[PDB]
């Protein structure tokens, strides 16, 4: 009888498990996501700097 | 009745960590069960509650102590009647300090 | 509270033809819903929402607008908050319909914020938040002002309604998770809503969202650089006694460590740290390091708050803080005070500039008017000559030893105690 | 039937109690990981910029 | 702390988080008490706060439970006599009354 609540518990670990590997794993893919996301910032920069520069110009 | 013995049986049960403490205490209130040991594979000095045992071992050494020095002194000891359940909160540590 | 009416909404489906017979909503709306409720699986969702993703939300809007009986209205709300779920790219078709409309996101559906079915409302929340949240489009101006402004008033209501404080609470955290929103939040005075309803003895859920909150303030520098003005900790170190739910006692570790790691300025490191040990997180932090959990964060914060506090203790031990503390009247238990070890390394500098700290000492216990204040000061006398043997001839020259014999009948029984503790200091030996 | 029906509904609440600490940590993951590969990338970003300011 | 020290060790005696997080206990209850036992359980979850349930489960048992017979001031010497040569078996005869 208790090996009822014993899978039913395992069950709701493997659960666990499986959200919290995703919640953990979120950090690695995101920091490549970051990674990549760096080029819309130094793209829009340069281009600002471009529009000023030729202001200057 | 006494006519014969009793009527005994096993159960289990299951309770969050918290809440265990909690629980058995109002069952010790109670006094109609025996507890049994789920790891005697390992000593109970290597379980999930050391050190909480140890520290009531050396508090109850520390009261012994002082009790002693009430012996050899002439102060006596309140037997007041009251027989509290310990708190299972962090007081705990309060008590401790 | 949410879970069983949910529950009960995803069932109480009802014939949406009943109010276009009616003429409150329009054809293309009654389709597109019976069309999506039809097309349930997700391959077929994602087709309906791709090719009449337009008149979706429109739909959405159009019913609960115009919709008296709430099980419908609920129906469809239930049915977004599951397909957020489901995938939390949902937002996207009501940015997308909003934008075909020329128009922002917010003034569709804050005005059901005021509707009358606490059920209906939050989760119309709910769904702001996740929609906000999520997409490009953040809330800004008047329109999060009026939000947050809602979020305070369901705070104010403080129990079913703590259960809905529960979501209330939910979608705030979900929007702290973004940056705008935190800032927001402290300019408003929704802070002072969270230490109100903690301190209003609110449920232990809702500890747990509201430290959930703090630890995502105190994660930023500036915010945690704000909420000093309110002081969360001497709240939470006693009320940490009582939640030794895990749950509670992780996430207040978190915040603990988020305001010692994330505080701007050393002073603001010490005005943290100070609070902490004057009421007491160090002993705590030593029981919870003796104690061993289940996951990294706890033991791995416990032990970084154990590193920095000792930092702190050992600062403020410095025999520089000792002089200025003497300077400043503060003889107020600092940890200085209690330290062995810097009264072993350091008892010889209270000679320096002639004996000016035992001088300082030694007219504070005839100037103090605060018995705290004198008690400190005789103690402090006797340490000096427990740690320090010539000691004893100088204490004897300043008084200090007439002071505290005599403090040792001061009208406060600390100073009295205080002050036997320095005779019996001075009485270590001959 | 009642002595089923609690076992199975207590221990329901049960695993809604462990998945929604497991929740809670997720959560906490997601918060933390927020804070810093977005901090680092502000670093990142703060030193390509120098360097384009300098260039500029 | 006497109370303390005997909780620990009961607390002690419990599976751990390598079972589950939440605590498991195994126990010998005699069928009259098993409400009470519940019950006591119940009111541990309302000091502690706790929401979410204790919960009691019995097992049909091959192993041999302990022995009890409902002691009182009167019988308690002679149950003590005629257990002395050995501690009774479960509800088999209990030779006190007649003794």
């Amino acid at each position: 009888s208790q090996s009822q609540g014993i899978q039913q518990l395992l069950q709701a670990e493997k659960r666990a498990a499986e959200k919290v590997a995703d919640a953990r794993k979120r950090k690695a893919r995101r920091l490549k996501q970051a990674k990549e996301e760096a080029q819309m910032e130094v793209e829009q920069y340069r281009r600002e700097r471009e529009q000023e520069f030729q202001s200057k110009q | 009745e006494l006519f014969r013995s009793e009527e005994m049986t096993l159960a289990q049960l299951f309770l969050q960590s918290e809440a265990a403490y909690c629980c058995v205490s109002e069952l010790e209130e109670l006094g109609k069960v025996q507890f049994r040991d789920l790891n005697p594979d390992v000593n109970v000095f290597q379980r999930k509650f050391v050190n909480e045992v140890r520290r009531c071992e050396e508090m109850d050494r520390k009261l012994r102590f002082v009790e002693k020095e009430i012996r050899k002194a002439n102060i006596p000891i309140m037997d007041t009647g009251e027989n509290p359940e310990v708190p299972f909160p962090r007081d705990m540590i309060d008590l401790e300090a | 509270i949410i879970a069983a009416k949910a529950a009960e909404v995803r069932a109480n489906k009802v014939n949406w033809q009943s109010y276009l017979q009616g003429q409150m909503i329009s054809a293309e709306d009654c389709e597109f819903i019976q069309r999506f409720e039809m097309k349930r699986c997700s391959e077929e969702k994602q087709e309906m929402l791709q090719t009449e993703g337009s008149q979706c939300a429109k739909t959405f809007i159009n019913l609960m607008t115009h919709i008296s009986k709430e099980q419908t209205v609920q129906y469809i709300l239930t049915m977004v908050d599951d397909m957020l779920q489901e995938n939390h790219q949902r937002v996207s078709i009501f940015f997308d319909y909003a934008k075909r409309s020329k128009s922002t996101a917010w003034p569709y559906f804050l005005p059901m914020l005021n509707r009358q079915d606490p059920f209906t409302v939050h989760m119309a929340a709910r769904i702001i938040a996740k929609l906000a949240a999520w997409g490009k489009e953040l809330m800004e101006g008047s329109d999060l002002n009026y939000y947050f402004n809602w979020i305070k008033t369901q705070l104010s209501s403080q129990s079913d309604s703590s259960q809905y404080v529960q979501c209330v609470a939910g979608c705030l955290q979900l929007m702290l998770r973004v940056n705008e929103y935190r800032f927001a939040w402290v300019e408003a005075d929704g802070v002072n809503c969270i230490m109100g309803v903690l301190s209003n003895k609110c449920g232990f859920q809702l500890q747990y969202q509201m430290i959930f909150s703090i630890w995502l303030l105190a994660f930023s520098p500036q915010m945690c650089e704000h909420l000093r003005r309110y002081n969360i900790i001497p709240v939470l170190s006693d009320i940490l006694q009582e939640s030794v739910k895990e749950k509670v006692t992780r996430i207040i570790l978190a915040a603990f460590r988020n305001f010692l790691e994330k505080s701007t300025e050393r002073e603001t490191r010490q005005e943290y740290a100070l609070a902490m040990i004057q009421c007491k997180v160090l002993k705590q932090l030593e029981n919870l390091e003796q104690q061993k959990y289940d996951d990294e964060d706890i033991s791995e914060d416990i032990k970084f708050l154990l590193e920095k506090l000792g930092e702190s203790v050992q600062d403020l031990s410095s025999f520089d803080e000792y002089s200025s503390e003497l300077k400043s009247g503060r003889l107020e238990w600092s940890p200085v005070h209690k330290s062995e070890k810097f009264w072993r390394e350091n008892a010889v500098r209270l000679n320096e500039k002639n004996y000016e700290l035992l001088k300082i000492l030694t007219k504070l216990l005839e100037v103090s008017d605060d018995p705290q204040v004198l008690a400190v000061a005789a103690h402090d006398v006797g340490e000096y000559v427990r740690h320090y043997p010539r000691g004893k001839r100088v204490i004897e020259q300043l008084g200090g030893k007439q002071l505290v014999m005599n403090h040792m009948h001061h009208e406060d029984q600390q100073v009295r105690y205080n002050a036997l503790l320095a005779v019996q200091k001075l009485m270590v030996h001959n | 039937a009642l002595s089923d029906a609690d076992v199975q509904k207590q221990i329901k609440h049960m695993m809604a109690f462990i998945e929604q600490e497991a929740n809670e940590k997720a959560e906490e993951i997601d918060a933390k990981a927020e804070e810093e590969f977005n901090i680092e990338k502000g670093r990142l970003v703060q030193t390509q910029r120098l360097k384009i300011m300098e260039y500029y | 702390v006497r109370k303390m020290k005997a909780i620990y060790h009961t607390l002690n005696l419990c599976n751990i988080d390598v079972t589950q997080k939440c605590l498991i206990a195994e126990v010998w209850c005699p069928v009259t008490d098993l409400d009470s036992i519940q019950f006591a359980l119940r009111r541990g979850t309302e000091h502690s706060g706790s929401t979410v349930p204790s919960i009691l489960n019995r097992m049909q048992t091959n192993q041999t439970p302990p022995t009890y017979n409902k002691t009182n001031k009167f019988t308690h010497g002679f149950q003590n006599i005629v257990d002395a040569y050995g501690i009774g078996t479960y509800r088999e005869i209990n030779p006190a009354p007649y003794t």
